[PDB]
RNA sequence: UUAUAGUUUUUUUA
RNA sequence: GGAGGUCAACAUCAAGAACUGUGGGCCUUUGCCUAUAGAACUUAUAACGAACAUGGUUCUUGCCUUUUACCAGAAC
RNA sequence: AUAAAUUUUUAAG
């Protein structure tokens, strides 16, 4: 579907647009898409971008009739070095499969159960190890602890769908109980095709300040969290100014994190100022940095 | 003489039109202080011409030499966006 | 020749093999319909949002 | 390889092959060499799993004619020697 | 050659407009 | 190359003009089974003649 | 301190002004000169204007039937 | 907790 | 009297493919018809500039917290 | 037997 693949490409790319201007510019060749794409332990959002494929375009006049064909792509998102990035539709197995897949396996698990019935034995784990993730109700489940209680649970989907009606919040998947349907897709393989295929650990971090704290060995650096003083500050008293300006601190250390690509020399347009009494030039003024 | 006028003494016009805070501002002086979306255009404007100019000013010195004018004020030309930052006041300008 | 229907999100077509008289690998929208019995692909689905 | 990282058949890299081929016949050599490669020599580093994309994979350009069909007869059944 | 592929312009649609012929569907 | 809304391969492009090209009636005259595609007509030939 | 006008500034408060100078954007002329004119189926159970007013309205009732839906 | 902090809808996981 | 001026003032420059004066006939000054004289400058891939900017209103968009400031098309 | 390429910033609340 072509709108489809339109409306992710600018969706994303207005999001994109938002932490953009969230500090104040839009200039591609500030954010080169390590900023976006790297996972939150080196540092960046971590958002995981499958907007840039090549999006099929051809000729719409008579695709209003034939279906013509792909005879072009446009490009989708962009770059200023390329390399790619891969998109999530490659790391999730389509239906067809999986329902194949499943039909197969619960085939097997079919005579597993009646040897393991005939042979009074019980089972080998292994026996329905190289299946454990396959099928669609996922083996796995038959084996997962509660079972002999969800034996009375009924009807669960409507129910997961009438909560439209009866609160607030978003629940975007609904359509699944991950305690009866088992969990359909795993993913990291991702954060480690995006990491390498960023240009590797070793380039990411030119961008960084990482560097400047003087350690001379990367992976040993688990970061820190800031996320659990969070009870602690305060729970009401704080005025409205001090929730908000309360919450600006978390932005700033990020833009800290990638200074030196943010501030960056070949900038397309800005009027430069050397700070007050520092060395430091800064190309336009970015008043978080 | 227009600043000094307005009553602001402490803001100060560097030679090259840099407008720069001499005191740390009370808010109030602040407010009686925002400056003009032309008089800032105008403050760029004339930043401009004191720039290639002044280029000339040193090679009439003999300091630099005909080649190095040419190429000299060719860059400015170019590269006004940053020498100055007039792109802030009217953005219509970042066609040219 | 076709038929369609629309369920959940998805906008559905089948052909029925036999009309279709030019037949070619697809990619990967296309679910292929499987005789019970016989099992052939005697349909191909596609599929939209 | 990369099929074969993917835990399951997947049309994609079938209409990949197809619409590689078409492009040009080196490639149309290059793979029924890799076929030779696979089925002769390197069968023997893939487990039960894996041939579940193969059969398949190659199914599906053998049914349509890209392999051509003929270039299985390459491939034998004895007790003799087959894995 | 805009032969009618293509967008009327890219200012909304957000991509870069570059629209390249494809190699691989001829035949 | 602007008005028709084309762009020469080498040439300047420019805003449709008359942007809403949508609206169509679902009509019979210049359709599918009535054309006989036999030469492209690239735009340089609307941009020409 | 809040308090409902009963009132509008009177011209006259202003007409006595001395004027000002300041020269406003859209007084630029232009428009500078005028113009003037010259079987089975019988198995199932059944055996064989405008209304000046809103939210009673026909089309106002389908609109809201579709979108608070 | 710091180089603050009223409006800039204040706050959620894979 | 001639040559010039990085001198001034005052006229004129976008239209029936287009200017003006005059003689004669008719209507009743306009206006129509006929005759006659003179027409610098600027116009046909149309124009005073084989150059190239800005502003206002009005709609359509594009960024999208709001306004200046703006994105790119049209009409006036 | 292809030569098709969007952006980019300052102030005020
Ligand atoms: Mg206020
Ligand atoms: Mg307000």
């Amino acid at each position: 579907t072509e709108p489809l693949l339109d409306i992710l490409v600018k969706g994303e790319t207005r999001i994109q647009n938002r932490v953009k201007l969230g500090l104040n510019s839009k200039m591609p060749t500030r954010f080169p898409p390590a900023v976006f794409y790297t996972p939150k332990e080196l540092g960046g959002l971590g958002m995981i971008s499958a907007s840039h494929i090549l999006i099929p375009a051809s000729d719409l006049s008579w695709s209003k009739q034939t279906d013509t064909g792909i005879t072009h792509f446009r490009a989708g998102m962009t770059h200023e070095d390329e390399k790619l990035i891969p998109t999530i539709f490659r790391y999730i197995t389509t239906w067809e499969n999986e329902f194949l897949d499943s039909q197969r396996v619960w085939a097997e698990y079919a005579t597993k159960r009646q040897e393991a019935i005939q042979q009074n034995r019980r089972l080998a784990f292994e026996e329905l190890e190289g299946s454990w993730d396959r099928g669609i109700p996922r083996i796995s489940t038959l084996f997962q602890r509660d079972r002999h209680t969800l034996a009375y649970d009924r009807g669960h989907r409507i129910r997961r769908e009438f909560k439209q009606y009866s609160l607030e919040r978003n629940s975007p998947f609904w359509w699944t109980n991950s305690h009866h349907d088992g969990k359909l897709w795993n993913l990291n393989a991702y954060r480690t095709d995006v990491i390498q295929a960023l240009g590797g650990i070793e380039t990411i971090l030119e961008h960084t300040l990482f560097k400047g704290t003087g350690f001379n060995s990367w992976e040993g650096l688990f970061w820190e969290k800031a996320s659990g003083f969070e009870d602690s500050m305060q729970f009401k008293k704080l005025t409205h100014a001090q929730r908000t300006g309360l919450s600006q601190i978390p932005n700033r250390r990020f833009t800290l994190w990638w200074s030196p690509t943010i501030n960056r020399a070949n900038v397309y347009v800005g009027f430069l100022v050397q700070l007050d009494l520092t060395g430091i030039f800064l190309h336009g003024k970015i008043p978080t940095l | 003489l227009l600043i000094h006028r307005k009553g602001l003494t402490y803001l100060h016009l560097d030679y090259n039109f840099n407008l720069k805070p001499t005191k740390t501002l009370t808010t109030k002086e602040r407010k009686k202080s925002r400056l003009g979306n032309s008089f800032h255009l105008m403050r760029e404007l004339l930043k401009m011409m004191k720039l290639i100019v002044d280029t000339h000013v040193q090679f009439r010195l003999g300091n630099v030499d005909a080649f190095q004018l040419a190429d000299g004020i060719h860059y400015i030309l170019n590269h006004i966006g940053q020498l100055t930052g007039i792109y802030r006041y009217k953005y219509k300008v970042m066609h040219q | 020749p076709n038929l369609l229907f629309s369920m959940c999100g998805f906008e559905v077509r089948i052909l029925p093999r036999q009309r279709m008289e030019e037949v070619v690998s697809n990619d990967e929208g296309v679910w292929d319909l499987v005789d019970e019995r016989t099992k052939q692909r005697t349909a191909k689905a596609y599929l939209k949002v | 390889k990369s099929s074969l990282q993917e835990s399951t058949f997947s049309k994609f890299y079938s209409i990949l092959s197809e619409r590689m081929i078409t492009f040009h016949r080196s490639w149309q050599t290059a793979y029924n060499e890799t076929f030779e490669q696979n089925y002769t020599q390197d069968i023997e580093d893939y487990e039960t799993d894996q041939l579940r994309i193969l059969g398949k994979f190659w199914g599906h350009l053998i049914s349509y004619e890209f392999l051509p069909m003929d270039c299985l007869k390459i491939i034998k059944l004895t007790e003799e020697e087959s894995c | 050659s805009y032969n009618g592929i293509g967008l009327k312009s890219a200012k909304g649609s957000s991509t870069s407009g570059h629209v390249q012929r494809s190699l691989a569907s001829n035949n | 190359g602007k008005a028709l809304n084309n762009a020469i391969p080498g040439g300047p492009k420019f805003e449709p003009l008359y942007p809403r090209e949508e609206e169509e009636d679902y009509n019979e005259f210049n359709s599918i089974d009535r054309v006989i595609f036999r030469v492209p007509i690239r735009s340089e030939y609307k941009v020409a003649f | 301190s809040h308090r409902p006008q009963l009132e509008a500034r009177s011209g006259a408060k202003a007409a006595a002004y001395t004027p000002t100078g300041i020269e406003h954007a859209r007084l630029l002329p232009g428009h500078t000169t005028l113009k003037y004119r010259k079987s089975w189926r019988k198995g199932t159970a059944f055996g064989r204007g405008y209304i000046n007013d809103m939210t009673k309205s026909e089309y106002h009732q389908e609109f809201l039937h579709k979108h608070v839906r």
